[PDB]
């Protein structure tokens, strides 16, 4: 019965594993800005 | 159980954070970038709680990311510097960021922070707890510097869930 | 099946922990970038 | 079932994974900043398949993470450049860095790329399979440019799993 908790929570470790690969673009692009006004 | 601190720059939210987390306090300042992230299972109040923290930006090109946040968190801080009157009206915008994710399915809390200057002081008490009942959600006011009301303030946010 | 989903969200978690390493591994580089400035 | 693409700066690591996951190419160079994340879903042999690609940088200043993926990952493909040399000589070093966190538990391909280039062609073939046969890891040449043996490369990993 407790196979039910997992599957809520893991959908929210991939929910906070999808805003984490956004930031990172986010980041990257405002790297490679810089490195062009350099 | 997660929170997320929204406000306008240098009012304190990645000091009010570490007050709490690791009670250590720095006068120089650092932009917050992207969306710092701190967890620590502060066992508060007669009982246990797993916390969650977002460190948004209030440097406005990092914001893109803060409306999906908020709909991930079930709390909301929104913080301003009592010397600084700017910082205190934008907390309007900041509100209706969040009513606009989770209307009213979410706890809210404003902080005016910074009272140990209390002499540079240009926002009175009674105008931010006037608006706090406005805008229907909690108040308090703080200072990250002194650790005053810090400990206060996320005890009384883990009373409200 | 119970199971699976342990070793599995292990694994979410794991992947997770190393893009938390590159975010800050960026963030530092961002604020290097800005001081050369 | 994941992978990671190891290699020196402007082999051709960003690019094999283009001409594989969007049958594209683009001549135009870019940097590969930190570590890219793509994944697409392959049906081979009767069974649909999952792939986890890590485009590691050749860039130095972002090494750093590399170790930490290569532990995570259970397959690695190393890419030198045929028309240079110390690329090559190179491909020695991140075998190294793979068998310091796996040992023998882990698929290694060695891929020579860029055969379009055969007029400026400084590494043979036989100097290639060899290093390959020496070091116990597959071998295969390759061009991104021309599509050529970018299909082969992958379907021969699955078929060691
Ligand atoms: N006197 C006094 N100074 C404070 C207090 N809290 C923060 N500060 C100072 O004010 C500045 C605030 O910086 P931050 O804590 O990063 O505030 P912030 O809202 O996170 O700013 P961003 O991260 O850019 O969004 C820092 O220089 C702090 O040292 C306080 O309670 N009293
Ligand atoms: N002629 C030819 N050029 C290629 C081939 N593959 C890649 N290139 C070019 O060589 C350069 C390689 O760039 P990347 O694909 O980013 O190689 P890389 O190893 O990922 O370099 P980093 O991302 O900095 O680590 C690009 O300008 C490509 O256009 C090829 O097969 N033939
Ligand atoms: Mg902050
Ligand atoms: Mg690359």
């Amino acid at each position: 019965k407790s196979a039910d908790h997992l599957n809520g929570l893991l959908r929210e470790t991939e929910a906070t594993n999808a805003i984490l690969m956004e930031q990172i673009k986010l980041l990257k692009s405002e790297i490679r800005r810089l490195e062009r006004n350099q | 159980f997660k929170l997320v601190f929204l406000g306008e720059q240098s009012v304190g939210k990645t000091s009010l954070i570490t007050r709490f987390m690791y009670d250590s306090f720095d006068n120089t300042y650092q932009a917050t970038i992207g969306i710092d992230f701190l967890s620590k299972t502060m066992y508060l109040e007669d009982r246990t709680v797993r916390l969650q923290l977002w460190d948004t930006a209030g440097l406005e090109r990092f914001r893109s990311l803060i409306p999906s946040y908020i709909r991930d968190s079930t709390v909301a801080v929104v913080v301003y510097d009592i010397t600084n009157v700017n910082s205190f009206q934008q907390t309007t915008k900041w509100i209706d960021d969040v009513r606009t994710e989770r209307g009213s399915d979410v706890i809210i809390m404003l902080v005016g922070n910074k009272t140990d200057l209390a002499d540079k002081r240009q926002v009175s008490i009674e105008e931010g707890e006037r608006k706090a009942k406005e805008l229907n959600v909690m108040f308090i006011e703080t200072s990250a510097k002194a650790g005053y009301n810090v400990k206060q303030l996320f005890r009384r946010v883990a009373a409200a869930l």
